[PDB]
């Protein structure tokens, strides 16, 4: 549900629950955002649809991770400057379960930091 | 027609040419000036492509 911060008094969770049902369709998902109202503002969003670039097997099962992270979701509003609430838009292509699905990045736009958010799940059936 | 136009232009001209003759290259010149700014309106700052697996 919760994941704390680095930096920051910000924490992320999921107001709608972080197992849920979906066809290839579309689907409103959304995240909380609270922190301290020092500097309340300038997180930016974005899913990163590349593949991270990466024994034969482990090998081949590390890519097949990365190459089903990076093609099966697409984030429809990416880019997404939130100023707490927001609604994070996005489609699935390709279907399975998608736990701790890793590929959405937030970032404080003052000492840029990768923080990221792998937290909920999708099923797809 | 502005359709194709980079976001340094800024201002116009019109060297008009005034002829006459008889068997003469005899002409002048008469210049305007013209100021013109642009509404930049919508833009695409990015792309990226993605494939596809899924028959729907």
């Amino acid at each position: 549900s919760l994941v704390n911060s680095k930096l920051s008094n910000v924490k992320f969770k999921f107001i709608n629950s972080n197992i849920k049902v979906i066809k290839g369709e579309k689907f409103t998902m959304r995240l909380q955002i609270i922190n301290s109202s020092s500097s309340p503002l300038d997180l930016v969003v974005y899913y990163n649809n590349t593949i991270n670039p990466i024994t034969l097997e482990n090998q081949y099962q590390l890519h097949n991770k990365y190459r089903k992270i990076a093609e099966g979701i697409i984030l429809l509003s990416n880019d997404y400057k939130i100023p707490y609430f927001a609604d994070l838009r996005f489609i699935g292509i390709m279907s399975g379960y998608y736990g701790t699905l890793s590929g959405l990045k937030v970032l404080d736009l003052n000492t840029n930091e990768l923080i990221e958010v792998g937290n909920g799940a999708s099923v797809l059936i | 027609a502005v359709p194709f136009n980079f976001t340094g232009f800024d201002l116009l001209i019109e060297y008009g040419m005034s002829a006459t003759d008889e068997s003469c290259i005899y002409l002048k010149k008469l210049s305007i000036p013209y100021e013109v700014t642009l509404r930049r309106t919508i833009e695409v700052p990015s792309m990226d492509i993605i494939p596809l697996n899924e028959l729907f």
